[PDB]
């Protein structure tokens, strides 16, 4: 009926299509033929059933990863926000960062005329226009997102602003950058992973609180606050901020059966040169501390006199704990000393040590 | 100067018992393969627990099972329909009345796994607990037979651990199942036969009582010309081999030190 | 072989068993026969295809509200935990509750002779557990299970003890109701509902710092 | 006295954005079926964005594209195979490339989609964005049919809008796929057919890219004797008119006070 010629008696007929019909070249294509004019209502409805080939087994791992770790954010109290991949070329300026990469031919707009190196940029700009709309009191928000420079390749970033966290009618609050750090250990700690922070430049950042990210073990990304020229720059109040680069390495589950036999405790100030960072001596008490230190906290941090001045003290809260046994009191006294040992070889002094 | 370094403020930081991260990494198994969820009540009535899965009284069959029978004046039981079911109360021996309340209620075909809390009077050990939590599946429709049994539990074994397991059947009893059978899952890396659960065709005599007791309620019969196929599995004995934990009782022994070490699991 | 007698030329075959197989009753009996005789190994692989019953959909919403809950939990930062179901009769009274509705005929031991009417008791309780074996300078739990009490129903309840939130070196520290409170209205913010807490008393609960979740 | 009522101690609740809960909506609606959720990259080579899906240089159909092209050196844009791909650059106008590169890189059977924020050359209004998302899927293996086809579709409005919900579908060009067709979904609380998306069984030369490029790599060919089928759709568009959003310039507009919003939605 649409003019085909066919030829043939069955199985495999010869059809030859008119010449006015462009578009019927393949088999498939006639096909489709009988489909339209019998109509796409007359196929049925059907489900398919098959075991998938091998290597299409966990090929979805990934994808579910990104999305616990979204998931997770939201949890703690991070605010999702999209924003676009475009970037304005001048912003590489405005925020010190080296030029994009990859650049359109076609643009919808000179300030949309790159595509992003990185993520926070956009959320700082999201920051000031919601601050001019309405007038956010604070914020902590996150995105994850594509970024391109060399690779393409995954981020995470987050901000907070703001008077933060603490009685609503009062006036006492946590804040600022030990605040955000605080949000960042407590997600690490849910992914299971080991963070740390040591203090480095970024041109973005402020000199005096900015850092790189540490996760299991290697730099991902940074922490800090945003560098006050470029703040004032852009009209805005100080704002806290990181940016990290996704997958974040993987730990797998190591069951350590906990000890069924009393801890230790033991407390210990360390005088340390005002300069000297948190972070080294913390690492030098514990891998003095031996095999059985169980826990290290830090609960004061003092400066002044009768100090020696320019020195600091770092009180610490120490618990040793033995697995099949309990721990003779030579074993926590001498495991002590090891400590007070390599804290004055490397030169710092003992505030207090041994106190019950 | 700021100290970067230093510990920030210290909030809170959650995380998920052993059991609930196992619970929910085997349904979403289940899920994928079109199966759906539904949880059913913990104290059961001696008639879906026993009788309906044809489980009689002074019956061997009975003795597999260590009850702990219950009494309490003032506390209503409601069946499938909100109706007030009358027989002698109990803590489930195990998941499978759900899937006689199930059935009364809704109609084929479908796809089920009912996770579960269940109880046993046992002597706590090392490897044996009263309280502890099971998972059972059940497909039901026309045409439903054996070989989709054993690839159901094919799936689950290449999804727990990967394309190199096989699973292995061998006949076993179960008054609720005929054929029946025990299966065995080939965990590659501990070079062994785990025996995971077991499972079987529906009896003719649980699709029985369905009916029966729907035609009770005034709802016509459902399962006439149908088959179907059921499991059950424990699930602390994956999550103790799969997280590798030693000892049964950390599950409720609710130690911190024992359940913070599974933060970082999802 | 397996010493039936079969009668009839097919399709339908009138089979009678041994008198010692006192487990061949029915049609389904002798096709696990074949079954075993020939092996279960035989049995081919397969995965059914098929739209489900109507009444089937939608079916797991339930299970799937109450299992994002606990992920909201965990998330914001409450430690979960399992407990038993049965409760110490004697606890109904040291805590100042209702006695017990659902007691065991026979228990496991005298302080598991009933089924928990609240779920905060325990949670209490392995707190101490937990003080005792280790010295957690805080805690914040929260379980979901059931409880039994005229009808079986699901509960939430969380514990917050210790410390508290802030610097570490330093002494200025969130704590106490505020701060649970605070975690309760996060919570809610999350789940999009009202939450609002009015004063009354509670038996168990301290007069002072007691009030309704509403 | 303690007052009770008195608002406690400010901690943050976070929220996820309306498209994440869009886009995490229809990925469970298949994983349900056995689909599995892969993403590709948002930079694109010609080759993989349109002359591997049968629409070529000067084609009438090139013109269903607004594509935005890419200029700038010292770009590694990685193949399937972690091998160079060269090619001139673009940002990907649809999601479909990916289902090239999944196809070079596994072998049939298989069951995925592939969710991705794609761009498109336009004027930005009220119900036009050029930076959106889609959500793609692709079903390979011996014997699928277009019955399959309007099967999962059938699914897919099943669990958006109810039992109650019916598909349609009707003929349309796309050049990699014959038969094609585009989909509609009868949405009986708003009374009215909702055009989805499209789909087809993929296209005989779609198939042969993939192959003649798996040879180029060393790999044998797989897709000799296979059919299958493809569909994509749009999600702001369900977005919208599932949670009731106005202007789809919001979802891109970063504005808190329209984000908040959306924190009660799981
Ligand atoms: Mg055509
Ligand atoms: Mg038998």
């Amino acid at each position: 009926r649409l003019g085909c010629r066919v030829e043939g008696e069955g199985p495999t007929y010869r059809v030859t299509p008119p010449s006015h019909r462009l578009d019927l070249r393949l088999e498939e294509d006639l096909v489709e033929e009988v489909a339209r004019i019998q109509g796409y209502e007359t196929i049925p409805l059907a489900l398919p059933a098959f075991f998938p080939a091998p290597d299409n087994r966990g090929v979805e791992a990934p994808y579910r990863k990104e999305q616990r770790l979204r998931e997770v954010l939201s949890g703690l109290g991070f605010q999702e926000v999209y924003t676009y991949s475009f970037m304005d070329p001048e912003d590489a300026r405005r925020f010190r960062l080296d030029p994009p990469r990859l650049l359109l031919l076609n643009p919808l707009a000179p300030e949309k005329a790159a595509l992003r190196t990185h993520l926070f940029p956009g959320l700082v700009r999201v920051l000031k226009e919601n601050l001019d709309l309405d007038r956010p009191e604070r914020a902590l928000l996150f995105e994850v997102g594509r970024v391109f420079r060399e690779r393409e390749e995954t981020h995470l970033a987050g901000l907070l602003f703001g008077e933060g966290v603490g009685l609503p009618w009062a006036k006492e609050r946590l804040s600022g950058y030990f605040l955000l750090k605080g949000y960042l250990e407590a997600l690490f700690a849910r992914l299971g992973l080991a963070f740390r922070v040591e203090a480095q430049a970024f041109p973005f950042l402020h000199p005096g609180v900015s850092g790189r990210v540490l996760v299991e073990g290697e730099e991902v990304g940074f922490l800090g606050a945003l560098h006050p020229e470029i703040a004032q720059e852009l009209e805005l109040p100080p704002v806290h901020l990181f940016e990290l680069r996704l997958p974040l390495p993987d730990k797998p589950l190591a069951f350590q059966d906990p000890s069924r036999h009393p801890a230790a405790f033991r407390d210990l100030a360390v005088v340390v040169p005002a300069p000297t960072p948190y972070g080294e001596v913390e690492a030098l008490v514990r891998e003095a501390a031996g095999p059985y230190l169980e826990s290290l906290a830090l609960f004061d941090l003092y400066q002044g006199p009768p100090l020696p001045e320019g020195h600091k003290s770092l009180a610490f809260h120490l618990r040793f704990r033995h697995p099949k046994r309990t721990l003779r009191d030579e074993e926590v006294e001498e495991a002590v000393s090891r400590v007070a040992e390599a804290l004055r070889a490397r030169g710092f002094g003992l505030r207090g040590l041994d106190t019950p | 100067r700021v100290d970067v370094s230093l510990p920030g403020a210290s909030l809170f930081s959650g995380g998920l018992h052993p059991i609930t991260l196992m619970e929910r990494e085997l349904v979403e198994i289940f899920r994928a393969l079109g199966y759906q969820a539904v949880e059913g009540p913990e104290v059961e009535s001696e008639f879906f627990n026993f009788d309906a899965l044809n489980i009689p009284e002074h019956h061997p069959a009975r003795d597999m099972w260590d009850t702990f029978w219950l009494t309490g004046e003032g506390f209503r039981l409601e069946g499938p329909l909100g109706e007030e079911v009358e027989g002698r109360l109990l803590l489930r021996t195990h998941t499978s009345p759900m899937q006689v309340r199930y059935m009364v209620a809704h109609t084929p075909p479908f796809r089920i796994v009912v996770p579960g809390r269940v109880f046993r009077f046992e002597q706590t050990d090392a490897t044996h607990e009263a309280v502890f939590h099971q998972l059972e599946g059940l497909v039901v429709g026309e045409g439903i037979a054996m070989a989709h049994l054993k690839g159901a539990i094919y799936e689950l074994a290449q999804a727990l651990f990967g394309p190199d397991s096989k699973v292995r059947f061998q006949p076993v009893y179960f008054p609720f199942v005929e054929p029946g059978a025990q299966f065995a899952v080939w965990w590659p890396e501990g070079g062994k036969w785990l025996e995971l659960g077991g499972a079987g065709m529906v009896h003719p005599k649980v699709f029985q009582a369905v009916d029966a007791y729907r035609e009770r309620l005034g709802l016509p019969p459902a399962y006439r010309g149908v088959t179907g196929f059921a499991f059950g599995l424990g699930v602390e004995r994956l999550a103790m081999l799969r997280y590798g934990i030693p000892d049964i009782r950390y599950f409720f022994g609710g130690r911190l030190k024992f359940l913070e070490q599974f933060k970082g699991v999802l």
